[PDB]
């Protein structure tokens, strides 16, 4: 099945159709490289689980803790040569950066140049995240619903 | 005479059950066989001081429907005169000189009740006055609720949305709370909830209500869901855009609501309805939007006609 | 059946020459001998979001012209709610539950195909979008080239002005070149000449066709001048101004000009035709206003009429 | 290339770059079946190519079609019992819908709840794509930008 | 180099104690002992996107004191800008290639924020980006209360009006959340109440806050009393009228102030402060706007001088 | 007397090669060293009767870092000019009795040089008149050249976007015409493309110009690539897009520039040259607007200065 390669990064144990969406958000398809992706994989130890091998890549330690908010519990493996040389698992980064929307509509991020650029705060039931621009702080639920 | 026969429509809470109850009889007649040439001969005003191009033409294809004439016009600016001296009372002991009834949108609390005093015989019908009443808006909606329920008394009615603003959710628990066994869910954003007002008088005839957060806490047990839209612009934008995970409904959400739960909505509707809501059974604002004709053509049938043979 | 019955009009394309055919005999017919009470009891919505004086009120004389009743509005401003909200879609929506047929001028290209998925079975006529289609402008100016010459088959049509983005050019060319022997002439200033896709339909069904610098190279060949009028703006002042010793005319150019041909425009005529062109009996434009009304009378009675009976 | 699944669409040599393109655009992805998805592969031709095997589910003749524009050259393979029970190439349709953006700013289609669609014609060349609603014509390298 | 030489004032959470200490007491010696050629030779773009011809005046007032030039526009009407196309980032990319310091006022919230990623090393001091920030008001308002109390710790400090959107309360509740042992009342009504995140940064500090219904309740404790506007448009003009006997200011309600109590407000002010607690000593609002231009200065000389030495 | 003491910058025309030699190694010298009492105690007009923030700004600002004053206006929307019979020759009558130099832009090809016979000796600076001239953009783009390519003499330049109607593009080519052995690429779409009266004088005075489709053709050996905004409106929507893929620079584009290469760009710049080219070496379009201090302030101390001696 799909599990390791030569060298490279496999990103194991993602819920069922985030895979796509890491995809999509990360770019992670922009590299001629050998990525293998296998989606609802069966895994009784998930239900249903999603793995990305990108083969010769390693995901730079933030790069793996911006997956926190979307696949929280999905574990980055190193193979460095031919066997899991490194484990990995998200954390909440401090900053997510370019990928989430500001859900004010008059955030002036909205039409212009400007990378969105949110302040992570997990409080109390979930996570808070500030908007750089507009200063206003929403449920990630909200961002998210994007 | 009929009992509404030429008699002032203003506001909802003049008009009994009994003369709501004649209403829905009549325009459920007229639908079904139409007297076309009933006002045959009739000069109504359509005199629109606030525009709204919907009820102007459902108000107006009623007229026609009837083989009534029709003069007036549409501000949302001036339209001559009447921005400097023209009185409203001015303006209506001149209109009823003319006309045999006048429907009329006015963006002031009241303009329909002091244009009676001034209309001589002539009656006269609100279409919109202010942020106080619609009666033609809630009559079309009984109308609706009536048709697809069978009746008006003891159903489960969910009211989302700007419950504090909305002109017709304000009249439409006055209707209802005019029948009886009926039981109300208001889902609304705390800055936006069912003024005092209307819950005390749903407590002195001790009408069942409560409060709740979402559709999806009612979706099973209402028999109809009136949706109001939240206006955007008396909000912060950070702050209607933050309400939970919003409450505004997609099909999804359908997936536990009874097989004759209908969704109402007056209209505009921008986005708190989504797209595929309309293809599902439940959706019934725009069949609503139609049983606007027979409810405004029952209106001007028996205020301008002595008994209604049909 | 007629053919048209309950038929969308939106583009000339969509018409068959049969089509165009029946169109054209109805309203040489209803000229004739109007039936005015063969419409008695619809209600025609006349829904002008882009305002157009003339045609509104041509349309709007047609349907009274044959019973009809109207309600309707004009924007080039805001209506009421569509601005934002409403979306053409939700506004049919609702208007199909209202009314019997929608006539509808918009000012985006495409408006009245969107509505058609939403008229239900109400049918909707295009009285133009955007710089696409104008198909009651075409018919009207088929009725007068086929009434003045007799005949629509084997024509020297000259088009003269702005063959770029004059709508009705563009159109009557495509509804000429569906008959046979035609031979266009087109007289453009350089920067405004007729866009290449017309003149490769006009290939490959092998229509002789010949560009022209001056109406004085064909005057005495063209039985039928079509003329647009040169948008002032949408050029540089100094270059309007300079073109030759201009495209306009003037009832001198007629003296070398056929017996029987004649001048034909849309309108606004501002300066392209001037004054002693009216009194020249080769001034055909607003006999050819006058034939709108029983081009579209004719439209109305085949849409909304199974089967006409004159 | 690589090894089978338990009957169902293999959507083979598809142009490097293309694969995902196609994965989001036609939404492919949101199948309770294993989607396994191979990304710049060499063990078929020209290269690198793009491979998809979608478990289960045969493509119409129809949305085998619609890969066309993108793909023209892929080969979208039958399987039963591991072994194709059939082999398809996608031909050009005769209208594209809902995949393409009208570039005419002022098309209606654009605000609307409206799914885009175009007339198809000529072949290879230059496509003309016309569009459904303001019955403009462009050319698929207009209409195939943003 | 000065702390706050050369930087960006872009938000009131940015500035620490010691950076309002610092600006404070600069303003201070200002009001003293002027400095008239101070930023002379340096050109200042006033970009009031927004207009709000009360605060550019006093901000220009200010560049003009120290002897800088001024450039700029107030847009909000037109000049030429933000329109077809031409983005804010390279509006700011133009701008800071001839000016020395960008003043702006943007309706949109984040606005001087980015124009900061822009001007590379061009200073942005922001006048008012929508709904967000103000660092500049809350600035001339803690000057105010220090030149009157003698003290910005351990003050009574209520404030009274429409706190929910009330910008200006909600950045001197976190400008004033920095110094010790400030304990604060809000009256406001609910409709208008001070936000909950405000209210959770108070607890989480160890400060006190409590809400009181009326002014009466707490005059005699108070030490700044703090009004805002309440916009009769965010509530009806029914619900507005109604709070018993309202949230206005009254010369007879100062009755049992402090010797030193002191009435502040942003301005305009229209109805919550009548006109007889002007000649009252508490009486302090336009002594406040008179203080903006010292605060506005204060910023101005430490953000273009690497030493103010004074 | 200098050359161009108080003499009237109207056209490129009127300037000769020796003129713009001495107005840019004027512009050199004051970019290297300054003088910001130079203008002391001049008052200037600057007159925008058509509105244009961005080139009023660098006017202005240039007029302030001499040491000048400034008054004038910006009307468009209105201030009270140009109405109610006011003709502009009695305009310019009654300014000249108050300032020492006018600058306008004015909507109306030939404004600035009818002021000229009005003023007297007050000094008259074309800030934009109409379709016509601008001499003060083409003179910080010659300063553009001539500071990164070291010559004006015997360059590549590209002229890539609108020509037609490009008042930027026709200047430059006048101006650089004046030059020797400069060589054009035209790259245009032909609706927009180069006026054949600019290429007459071009073969007329053997310099070497060359159409082509595409950037890609001639990237290689430029020198100046100078793109336009192509204004949408002067196109249909649908023309606008078609050009198989366009008149629009991205940063791939300039992967075989010469080292040298730098990509000029009037502003505002809204669709035609990508994000991506702004952090490549060769984007010059920002630097370009800030010599534009630069041009016009050399201009303006030469018109206003008999000697100077610098
Ligand atoms: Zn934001
Ligand atoms: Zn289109």
């Amino acid at each position: 099945g799909v599990e390791a390669i030569k060298r490279g990064t496999v990103i194991d144990h993602i819920p069922a159709q985030i895979g796509f969406k890491l995809l999509s958000l990360f770019k992670l398809t922009e590299t001629d490289q050998r990525i293998t992706i296998g989606l609802n994989l069966p895994s009784g130890e998930m239900g249903r689980k999603d793995l990305i091998k990108i083969e010769n890549t390693f995901l730079s330690e933030d790069q793996v803790d911006q997956l926190a908010l979307y696949a929280p519990q999905a574990t980055v493996n190193r193979i460095d040569n031919y066997e899991v040389v490194g484990k990995s698992r998200p954390s909440l980064p401090e900053r997510i950066d370019n990928v989430l929307v500001c859900p004010n509509s008059n955030c002036i991020s909205h039409a212009e140049p400007v990378s969105s650029s949110f302040a992570v705060r997990k409080r109390a039931n979930d996570i808070a995240l500030k908007c750089k621009y507009c200063e206003k702080e929403f449920s990630h639920n909200v961002v998210l619903a994007n | 005479a009929n009992p509404l026969y030429q008699k002032h429509i203003i506001s909802i809470n003049d008009l009994s059950r009994d003369d709501l109850n004649l209403v829905l009889a009549t325009a459920a007649k007229l639908k079904a066989n139409p007297q076309p040439e009933l006002l045959k001969h009739k000069v109504i005003a359509s005199c629109f001081f606030e525009a709204s191009t919907r009820t102007r033409l459902s108000f107006q294809t009623s007229m026609h429907r009837l083989g009534a004439s029709v003069v007036g016009f549409s501000d949302s600016a001036n339209t001559s005169l009447g921005k400097k001296g023209e009185t409203l009372a001015d303006t209506i002991s001149v209109i009823s000189t003319y006309v045999d009834a006048i429907v009329m949108r006015h963006p002031q609390e009241g303009a329909a009740r002091l244009a009676t005093e001034f209309s001589g015989n002539v009656p006269v019908l609100n279409a919109g006055d202010g942020s106080n009443q619609h009666p033609t808006q809630t009559l079309l909606d009984l109308f609706t609720i009536q048709q697809t329920e069978g009746r008006l008394d003891n159903l489960h009615v969910a009211m989302v949305g700007d419950l504090k603003y909305g002109r017709t959710v304000h009249s439409l628990t006055q209707a209802l709370a005019k029948f009886d066994g009926n039981r109300f869910y208001f889902i609304a954003p705390d800055a936006l909830a069912m003024p005092e007002y209307i819950l005390d008088m749903l407590d002195e005839k001790g009408i069942a209500w409560s409060l709740h957060s979402s559709i999806e806490e009612v979706m099973a047990e209402v028999d109809i869901l009136y949706m109001t839209r939240v206006q955007k612009e008396r909000l912060d934008p950070s702050e209607y855009a933050n309400v939970k995970a919003q409450f505004v409904l997609r099909a999804s959400d359908l997936h536990n609501a009874k097989a004759n739960m209908k969704v109402l909505h007056p209209l505009p509707r921008v986005d708190e309805i989504a797209t595929d809501v309309d293809k599902t059974p439940h959706a019934w604002y725009f069949q609503q939007a139609g049983n606007g004709i027979f409810a405004r053509q029952a209106l001007l049938a028996l205020v301008l006609n002595r008994d209604l043979v049909l």
